[PDB]
């Protein structure tokens, strides 16, 4: 996930066409991270070592 | 469990600005979100703001923008409330509460889990 | 990067002049960018001036 | 300000089960189930008895319970006695990143 409640901002760049950027951030700041269960990863790497 | 303490009394006059302290005891101060709430005599409970003592970030209610500001302390550890541009209607009880648990992987600020309550303070302005 | 006080360590608050759709009424705008997308403009100590 | 919708008072008799009600918008009560309840003896601090709509903290009696249906909630109390004479408040997840609270309900055990 990205646990950071972002908000979209719209800017008009030239005639007719727009551009989207990051405006304010609502809520507290949290770190983007990813998760893997540890026992399955150690099992997988041990089986890769077996092969 | 643990206990917070606050200021003794605050009798003031309009336009003077008010500081409220909140000293914890029993637990490490830089562990939980700190919320500040307001209760008028004979009116329902008002929520005023929250602050993260780990990072210094804070948010207040939309009606309290500019009037209400808050800071932290690291050396001893306490929460500082300062109320600005006040009038006579802010004669009320003021409460400092311990909120949710600070984790770096998900937002836990808006959890209304006020597990520990201070003794509050009285602000009398007339 | 004073988002709600403090500092967000990844995102910089930047402001720039936008040539609007009328092209003679250019206006100031602000946006938040990621620091991988932001380069310092010069090696001098004018460190408040940046580029994509 | 909105400060939710909450009735002024509730009535009952000993032995009856009652509900303390709160109702608001779908953002404040229904978009997240983060509903908490607080209780006030006259002259005392607000006390913590219900969090996350239907769970109980340390040492709280299991007679108290929560409920929620859509954009409303109710602290459900089974088996009243005269010890529940107090004021009651609900609080919930606010609009953007805030907390919002109700207007107060007095328990009147007749
Ligand atoms: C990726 O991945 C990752 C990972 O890797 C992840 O992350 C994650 O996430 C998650 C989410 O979920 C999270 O979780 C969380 O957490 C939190 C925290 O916890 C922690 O801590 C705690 C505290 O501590 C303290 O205390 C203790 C005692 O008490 C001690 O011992 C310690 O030491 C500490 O101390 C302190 O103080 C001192 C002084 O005095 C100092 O010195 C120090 O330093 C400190 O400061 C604890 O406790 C915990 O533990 C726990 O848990 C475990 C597991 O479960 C267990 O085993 C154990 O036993 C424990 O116990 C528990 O449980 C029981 C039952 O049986 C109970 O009774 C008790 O009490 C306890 O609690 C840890 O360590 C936590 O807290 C949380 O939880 C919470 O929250 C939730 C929501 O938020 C809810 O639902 C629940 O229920 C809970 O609630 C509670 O609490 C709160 C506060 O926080 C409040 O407000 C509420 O209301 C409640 O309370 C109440 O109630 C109860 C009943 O009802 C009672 O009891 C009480 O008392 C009251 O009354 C959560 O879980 C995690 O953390 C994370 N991780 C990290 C690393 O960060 C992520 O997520 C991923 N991602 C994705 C995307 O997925
Ligand atoms: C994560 O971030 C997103 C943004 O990216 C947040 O989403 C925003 O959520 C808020 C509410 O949660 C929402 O605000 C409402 O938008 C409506 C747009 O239609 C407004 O109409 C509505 O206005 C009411 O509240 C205002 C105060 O906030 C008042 O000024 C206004 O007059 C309205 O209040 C009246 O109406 C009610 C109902 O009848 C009444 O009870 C009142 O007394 C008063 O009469 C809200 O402003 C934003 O639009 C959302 N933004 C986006 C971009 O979607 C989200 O909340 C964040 N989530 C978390 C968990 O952090
Ligand atoms: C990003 O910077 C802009 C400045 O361009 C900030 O906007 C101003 O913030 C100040 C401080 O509260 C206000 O006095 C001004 O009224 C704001 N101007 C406008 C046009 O809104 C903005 O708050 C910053 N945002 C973040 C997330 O850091
Ligand atoms: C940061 O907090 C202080 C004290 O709470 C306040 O007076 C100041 O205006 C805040 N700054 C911003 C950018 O929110």
């Amino acid at each position: 996930t990205r646990p950071n409640n972002n908000t979209r901002k719209s800017v008009r760049i030239g005639p007719g066409q727009t551009f989207y950027a990051t405006g304010d951030i609502i809520g507290d700041i949290k770190q983007a991270h990813c998760n893997i269960s540890e026992e399955k990863w150690n099992d997988t790497l041990q089986k890769v070592g077996i092969e | 469990q643990v206990q917070l303490v606050q200021s003794g009394a605050q009798m003031k006059n309009p336009g003077a600005s008010v500081k409220v302290s909140c000293a914890p005891s029993g637990y490490t101060f830089t562990d939980f979100y700190i919320h500040w709430l307001r209760q008028a005599p004979g009116q329902g409970l008002q929520w005023m703001g929250w602050m993260n003592p780990q990072t210094g970030r804070t948010n207040t209610a939309r009606n309290f923008q500019g009037r209400v500001t808050m800071t932290r302390d690291t050396s001893i550890g306490t929460a500082y409330m300062e109320l600005r541009s006040l009038t006579s209607d802010d004669t009320a009880i003021y409460y400092c509460t311990t909120g949710g648990w600070i984790s770096l992987y998900y937002d836990s600020s808006y959890y209304p889990n006020f597990d520990h309550w201070g003794q509050g303070t009285l602000l009398t302005v007339s | 990067a004073t988002v709600k006080n403090g500092t967000v360590e990844e995102m910089k608050n930047c402001s720039f002049n936008t040539t609007t759709e009328i092209r003679d009424k250019e206006k100031k705008e602000y946006a938040l960018f990621y620091k991988p997308d932001i380069v310092p403009l010069s090696e001098t100590n004018n460190t408040s001036e940046y580029r994509l | 300000q909105s400060a939710l919708t909450q009735p002024a008072s509730v009535s009952g008799s000993p032995g009856q089960s009652i509900t303390i009600s709160c109702t608001g918008t779908k953002y404040d009560v229904g978009s997240h189930d983060l509903v908490s309840w607080y209780q006030q003896y006259p002259g005392k601090v607000p006390k913590y008895m219900i969090y996350e709509v239907n769970k109980r903290p340390s040492g709280v009696s299991n007679r108290f319970s929560g409920s929620k249906s859509g954009n409303t909630a109710s602290l459900t109390i089974s088996g009243l006695r005269a010890e529940d004479e107090a004021d009651y408040y609900c609080c919930s997840f606010g609009g953007s990143a805030t907390v919002v609270c109700g207007g107060g309900t007095k328990v009147t055990v007749l």
